[PDB]
């Protein structure tokens, strides 16, 4: 019903990286076609992912528009699922006002490896009944409430200090961490919105807590390497991680940081999740941050890197120099390349049905047929953008199935770039510049 | 009365109900096939389905390219976000331009929220408050409609006093906001003394006591500004806020993630609901190759809005490139990610009706004998030439006291106010004077 | 000899603008939903730190658990504005010496068969050779740090 | 310094001259409200 | 004689665009004489800026150097006259190091399009005559006008802000009675013995005050943006204004007209020199002149076909087409002697400076030799020689000095060339 | 377990007590005249008599110029700075290029200073202000000390002290069955908390307990702590410590490098010389690793040549794989390895060379197991072979993947049919660029 925020795109049929337990690739499964030989090697750099003994290890995608590349990345950042660091950014989002492009990198590959640690625990949670206090030092008594047990604690002096200051009052719902004895509000109960009526500029209702009134375990936190150099940066640093504003992290700070997570594990207090970092359209990075990954790839925690490029030889941003795929030859042979190949007929067919399932659209297999020409004449991606057009064409004719007269109409409408750059040339000098 | 302006004449798309556009409708004349494309393009957003699809409209200079933009505006009306911004834009020096896109992606996406607003206001008759420490405060209203008595929680109570109001003042309670204002005292009391400071306002004529359903328009763009950065918390009133200037700051991902998260909450409980709205990049060929890069991202997410484009120019050189040339202006590798739609140039006919459109839009009585003049004059020269005669035309038919455009009219204003291309030839012949 | 000393003519406000025209009053009952709204109210705080659904899971102000932070104290800073932060550092200060001293001689042996970090265990500023605790310990850096 | 003719404003700007609240006033003139106190009684103190 | 700050310069002789009802321009008045055809076009839209239906329009004055196009622009504002808002700046001003080209616009726009508001005051003026004040406090004082007298019992606000301004007997003094500020416009002259000098009000005491005010569509904008954000339209620190914000500031000013509790008064934006704007700059223009609350804005330019900045494509006027076709054209011609004889004459009124008819003969042609502005510089330069000879009026002679002193321009080229190898990197 | 990286074999250079090389010693192999080269370096690191000297490492990619960068910080170990740095981190947004390489030049070198602590600490179970038996003249009563109660895990004892201390004690709020510690070298007493024997005294309380202390009441240790001149520099222009406006309002607002004036950093080499001079202290002067050399701008080689000739200075190891390259900042200006004639003046170069086939088996070997992997002789004389064709980063690269294929597949070590299998998913930049070539139409 009720449309949340997240809903219908590019790659969103993509449910994972289709593989049999032998790393053999299906020939159509978890929303993916063809691209067998690119599929088994993401199966098994996604195996050396998963295992995280081998470091700074980066792999690269090439191959023409419209093959797959970014589909296999957002494939196989769904087989690896949460729980593991992935890190997805475009190339050209190092390019930042405040810090260098060493700086955005840096921060790009400490942001996907992950600390975790058990933490233990206590807390109280429920609804607050009654507070008594008398005076002989103050001597009190404070009634608390969850739906399963109602229950009064002897409390002494400083927490009576405490919830004066936090003026809690019966109805109000509240939790105390008695390890560290600091109070917090969370709301009032709904049970209790009716003693006023005209209420402050801030106050929020809850549900009475539930359970045990004092619940006592072990929490497991994971945490990314980048928030700890964070809140170290600087004497109220944390506020930085929402607000962006974080500025060159001295080098110190990091190495200190790293010390004190080889220290951990070698306790045992804490272990090490290696992630990955995704750089789509990576042909552009700069000369010098090339030469930045050079020995970035070098750490003993480091993530894996899994880069996207689409360019033949070309010249290397930054310089006068041609070279493969836009990259220098100092970083290729640190790499290790996987190519896509250009689709059949019989797989651009499958593609497009995947897409209508995913749409929720019906076609006649005359439509299927006329759409996968077009999408074989000209991109995939333009047959991929005419099934919707054409659905919402059948909605206005009161039809259901989308027909072949549907495809054509839409065909008439929507040009894609070979008929539309002919005709500019018909009319040219009305355009301005060239 | 409004002001008239370079559009204020469309109001929508003007097709009948079939999808077909007619001849002229709504204040557009002709275009039928490159318009009844934007018919399709306004079903699909008011699908709700889809997330970052996206559009071009090309084509030469003043064939409608913005006008047709603001029509779809028109057909989605005030309930969608409509965010136009123009190229140039991206240029900020506080942030860096990848983030001044995402900034306006999430601008065009808008919660729409419900709440019952409850409004309280007269003279004060009395103040109570009411154990060992204020529980609740009751106050008394008056109007010359009749009195009321409420209960106020004790965060009111301190609003009330840091207004300085006591008995005798008039009133405002906006008991959902807890928002309180002084409006002065009331004019019985005005006779306490000959002269004092105060300003006497008299009882009020209204109702103590008013109800309405509301709906508040806000989008994500502002959860995220007002969220990230501490919000400042002075009603004025605290000398603090005088000393840190503000600034606009890159907003991290994470903060994203969690608002994402909360507002997947409310949508679900039913407090809130979700519009997909509209981005239109104007002037897009303005856009930088790296900006043109990134778009090959963020038009993927499975969260983004439809996005409009619009360019005139033919095969120039890609901004940032030194180099390479075009179609559009934009690079092939995002060409192929929008669908594209034509614009047409007019012939003399419609420029005929766009201009009387126009003159009865701006006010202006025209004669037959004369409109025939400014169509002719507009095959010469260009349609947005024509409609700019129009005013100081009818400004000196005024001026020599008559209410309607004559011939001698537009022909005196032909020779006072210059064209663009009469006005190079005069540069090629002075050519060593300037 | 003393400096010129000048004053300019007050900047006039009109009561239309002082009543109607600021954008921080007319929105209020707007603005208050961005408020609620918002990821940093103590009801989301609990519910995201200690009420999720996978062993493994990962959750933000997971980091409250190991700087000294309540989410009531995370709450306030981020809504109070500039002094809540005034205060928060002055107490940070005085907190230090006590952590030092702590980290510093009570450092043998793990508290629990080697298990768990304690509260403050991401605090590593202190650890520094030359941090105002130590430099204030140690009577002789004191000298380099002039 | 802004002049505006209504008594509310007249009021605000009125606390904005003497400081805006005793705490932000304190904390800049003493340092923070906890040595604001003490400051008060030092008199009293041989090694304050 | 004393001196202002506006002493004399380059347009000061400019005292309007001037002419007849039916804007015929008449041959020479209020300072300006000569180009027609560009003070009639002017004239056209002077009246389109008075009567502020139409926004969102703009004009574009080009011709040669020295052909009047600022001159007629600099005359327009001053016919248009104060209490609508008129801005200028050099199209090199936008290019700030501390806010965005865009933003620099986006800001010049709206500073130049004003909201006007009309609101009523409750105002006491008199002399005061006596003041009593007790050991809170109660106190009471007698107000004169030339017409009548009252006394008023004091509370207590009003005690403390008469006692804070020291107030005596014999001050005329004005209240704001809604906010308790005094003013003091100095003592009545029957007891200015024993300070300003002044005689007693007329009228009543207590007047009810009605006022016209209006402030800038930017001016809203600043305010809005800080803690006190009136600072920042003194300071210049109002570094990029979030668009959000301006998004809800027109949305309000709309309602406030429709609901009538205020009017807008639109304007006009001058931007001088506009050739040096890039094409981003441009690229915006193009589209900020479509709001309901663009201003008109006159554009003035000298250069032929050129490249345009920022790029390496070539247009008339160093404007691409893209604006041009946005705008009319309102073209400058070069004078005839007749002119240029008169325009000298007219700067010879403005500097206080005499001269014979064969003095005014010579300083034409040479005018027709070297262009106007060389010329008009002479005059000044000619009557510091004659007073330094004790004369009076400029002869040909005190002319031919200052001709031999002080180059143009082409014969300054010309006695550079036989030193070619003297001057540095040619 | 520690995971495992590009050169983590990487042990030590590998020589005799003679200087020469050993064929295969260390983790290295080959190389044999820069290995000995680097000998030579080492040797002039740990001598201590000189400033500034350089080396810069040749040779093209993949042939073991940073191996033996690593290899020689081995040789020195833990206790003296080796700080690397890539020729891209000049570029700050925050502070100019010049200032970035002063920095990494203080950096290299140490300071290593040591000092007693003494602290006293404990529950405290009296406070017992002692009287004397008569006042003094015409006073009510007189102090002469206070004894204070401390207890620990070890034991108890009274400390007796200055009644000063008294006002103290209230200026905390110190009560007895608190926890405190009073630095033995400044006087001043601090208060932890509540002992942790008092936890159960209520269901509730506001304050974290602390667990009572370990060993004496009074603790005495020496300590050596080392720091770089960096540091001193860092801590000096930037003070910390707040109690007044210029501290507090310094740390609210967000932190930023400084460009750190001349003078400061001649007061401080003032004050660390008086240390030196009195034993207090002893220098450790480093060795900064300027990796990746070729990307640093014209102006910042022409910096380096007032900053190698400081007495001050540390050793600095360069390197580069360029060939006649045009120096970044110039138009046209073409120059060996990509450095300006008049720097690579200043510079003894070690010339670094390709390895032969039977080298690169070695190595892969030495790859193999210590990234815990086992092959077949028939595989290894495979991997080697396809080293010999492509590139020893390659060869090496194909490794884990292979051993990965053969768990998916049953057996216990890399095979033949592994290798060509391998080879046949991953391309190499040789083969990938041929494949471009064929098809430029579309890309
Ligand atoms: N079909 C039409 N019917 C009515 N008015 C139209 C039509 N086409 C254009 N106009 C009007 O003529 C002018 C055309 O502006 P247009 O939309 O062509 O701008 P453009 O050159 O396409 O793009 P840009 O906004 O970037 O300059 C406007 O006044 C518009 O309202
Ligand atoms: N093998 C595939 N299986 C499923 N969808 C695919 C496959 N290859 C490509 N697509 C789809 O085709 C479109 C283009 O693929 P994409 O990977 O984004 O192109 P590119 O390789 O140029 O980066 C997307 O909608 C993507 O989901
Ligand atoms: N019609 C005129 N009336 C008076 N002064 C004029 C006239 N035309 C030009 N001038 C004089 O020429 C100068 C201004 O030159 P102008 O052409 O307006 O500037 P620009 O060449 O920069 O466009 C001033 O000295 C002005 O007095
Ligand atoms: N002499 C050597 N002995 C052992 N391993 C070596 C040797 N030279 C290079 N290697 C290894 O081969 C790879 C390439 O060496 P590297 O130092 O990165 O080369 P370069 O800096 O010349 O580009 C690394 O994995 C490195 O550890």
């Amino acid at each position: 019903d009720v449309t949340r925020i997240e809903r219908i795109g590019a790659h969103s049929h993509i449910r994972g990286l289709g593989l049999d337990d032998a790393l053999e690739p299906r020939q159509a499964s978890q929303g993916m076609v063809g691209q067998l030989a690119a599929r088994r090697a993401a199966g098994v750099v996604l195996e050396m992912i998963r295992e995280g003994k081998i470091a700074g290890r980066a792999v690269l995608i090439a191959g023409q528009p419209g093959t797959g590349k970014t589909a296999i990345a957002m494939g196989m950042a769904q087989a690896l699922g949460p729980d593991t660091p992935f890190t997805a950014i475009a190339g050209s989002e190092i390019f930042s006002l405040e810090m260098s492009k060493t700086e955005a990198l840096t921060q790009a590959f400490r942001r996907s490896i992950g600390v975790r640690i058990k933490e233990e625990t206590e807390i109280i949670e429920g609804e607050v009944v009654e507070i008594q206090i008398d005076r002989p030092s103050k001597v009190g008594k404070l009634t608390l409430k969850t739906t399963e047990m109602e229950t009064i604690y002897d409390l002494g002096t400083k927490m009576i200090e405490s919830l004066t200051k936090d003026k809690v009052q019966a109805g109000d719902v509240i939790t105390i961490d008695k390890a560290t004895g600091k109070i917090s509000k969370l709301g009032r109960s709904f049970t209790r919105a009716r003693d006023y009526d005209a209420m402050g500029s801030q106050t929020k209702f809850v549900q009475c807590p539930d359970g045990e009134l004092q619940k006592r375990k072990e929490v497991v936190h994971t945490v990314s390497l980048h928030e700890i150099d964070v809140i170290n940066s600087r004497t109220q640093g944390f506020l930085a991680l929402f607000s962006g504003d974080t500025g060159e992290i001295k080098s110190e700070v990091r190495e200190q940081i790293n010390a004190k997570v080889a220290e951990w594990r070698e306790e045992g207090k804490a272990e090490i999740i290696p992630g990955v970092l995704f750089i789509d359209e990576v042909h552009m990075l700069d000369i010098e941050s090339f030469s930045f990954l050079n020995r970035a790839l070098e750490s003993d925690m480091a993530p894996v890197l899994i880069m996207a490029t689409n360019r033949g030889i070309t010249r290397i941003r930054g310089t006068s120099y041609q070279s493969p795929h836009g990259i220098p030859i100092d970083l290729l042979d640190r790499l290790l390349i996987v190519s896509t190949t250009p689709y059949s007929e019989k797989d651009t067919k499958q593609i497009l049905r995947i897409r209508c399932e995913e749409e929720d659209v019906e076609m006649s297999e005359d439509a299927y047929t006329v759409l996968t020409r077009i999408g074989l004449e000209t991109s995939l991606r333009y047959a991929i953008q005419l099934i919707t057009a054409a659905s919402l064409v059948c909605r206005k004719r009161k039809g259901t199935e989308v027909q072949v007269d549907d495809i054509k109409r839409v065909y008439s409408l929507f040009l894609d770039e070979s008929r539309s750059t002919q005709y500019m040339k018909e009319y040219q000098d009305a355009f301005l510049f060239n | 009365t409004q002001r008239i302006a370079s559009h204020s004449h469309v109001k929508g798309l003007g097709l009948d109900e079939s999808g077909l556009a007619k001849q002229a409708a709504s204040g557009l004349v002709g275009q039928e096939n490159a318009r009844e494309a934007c018919g399709v393009i306004v079903e699909l957003i008011k699908s709700k389905k889809m997330a970052g699809r996206a559009v071009l409209l090309a084509g030469p200079p003043g064939t409608g390219k913005t006008a047709l933009a603001l029509a779809i505006a028109q057909e989605l009306g005030s309930k969608v976000p409509f965010c136009p911004m123009v190229g140039s834009e991206v240029y900020s020096t506080e942030i860096k331009k990848t983030e001044v896109l995402m900034e306006n992606f999430r601008r065009a996406i808008g919660l729409r929220i419900k709440e019952t607003k409850e409004v309280y206001e007269g003279e004060v008759t009395e103040l109570t408050p009411c154990g060992k420490t204020i529980s609740h405060v009751i106050i008394g209203l008056k109007t010359a409609k009749g009195t009321k008595q409420l209960k106020l929680d004790p965060s009111i109570f301190e609003s009330l006093q840091k207004e300085r109001v006591e008995a005798g003042d008039v009133i405002y309670i906006e008991a959902n906001s807890g928002a309180v204002k002084r409006q002065g005292r009331c004019d019985t009391y005005a006779t306490e003394f000959d002269l004092e400071a105060e300003e006497y306002v008299p009882l009020p004529k209204g109702d103590v006591h008013k109800k309405k359903e509301i709906i508040q328009d806000v989008t994500l763009h502002d959860l995220d500004v007002a969220n990230a950065r501490p919000q400042g918390g002075q009603d004025i009133l605290s000398m603090m806020g005088q000393l840190m200037k503000p600034k606009k700051t890159e907003i991290t991902d994470k903060l994203r993630g969690e608002i994402n998260k909360v507002v997947n909450k409310y949508i679900d409980q039913g407090i809130a609901e979700l519009v997909p709205g509209v981005l239109f990049v104007d002037e897009v060929h303005m856009l930088d190759i790296e900006c043109f890069t990134y778009l090959h991202r963020a038009l993927e997410s499975s969260i983004a809005p439809i996005v409009i484009f619009a360019s005139n120019r033919g095969n120039c050189v890609i901004r940032g490139t030194e180099d390479i040339t075009s179609p559009h202006g934009i690079p092939l590798d995002l060409l192929d990610r929008v669908m594209i739609i034509r614009t047409m140039l007019y012939t003399p006919q419609e420029m005929k009706q766009i201009i009387k459109i126009r003159a009865q839009t701006e006010g202006i009585n025209i004669s037959e004998e004369a409109l025939n003049h400014l169509g002719e004059i507009g095959t010469k020269t260009t349609l947005r030439y024509s409609v700019q005669l129009l005013t100081p035309a009818n400004l000196l038919a005024k001026i020599n006291g008559k209410d309607s455009i004559e011939k001698e009219h537009v022909e005196e204003i032909s020779e006072l106010f210059y064209d663009a291309k009469s006005s190079a030839k005069i540069l090629a012949d002075q050519q060593d004077k300037y | 000899w003393s400096p010129f000393h000048i004053s300019l003519k007050p900047y006039h406000i009109s009561k239309f603008i002082y009543r109607h025209g600021q954008i921080r009053v007319f929105n209020h009952s707007r603005d208050r939903w961005l408020r609620v709204l918002s990821p940093f109210a103590p009801d989301y705080i609990q519910r995201s730190l200690f009420h999720r659904k996978g062993i493994n899971e990962e959750s933000c102000f997971s980091f409250l658990r190991f700087i000294d932070i309540s989410p009531a104290e995370m709450a306030n800073l981020m809504l109070q504005g500039l002094l809540a932060r005034w205060l928060a550092l002055f107490l940070s200060l005085k907190a230090s010496y006590r952590l030092h001293q702590l980290r510093s001689w009570g450092a043998p042996e793990g508290e629990s068969h080697q298990r768990y970090l304690r509260n403050k265990d991401f605090l590593l500023g202190v650890n520094f050779p030359l941090s105002f605790p130590n430099l204030c310990s140690c009577p002789l850096l004191k000298s380099l740090v002039f | 310094d802004s002049y505006c003719n209504d008594r509310s404003a007249e009021y605000e700007r009125r606390v904005l001259k003497e400081g805006g609240s005793l705490a932000a006033k304190q904390c800049l003139l003493n340092g923070a409200p906890e040595l604001a106190a003490d400051w008060l009684n030092r008199r009293s103190q041989f090694f304050p």
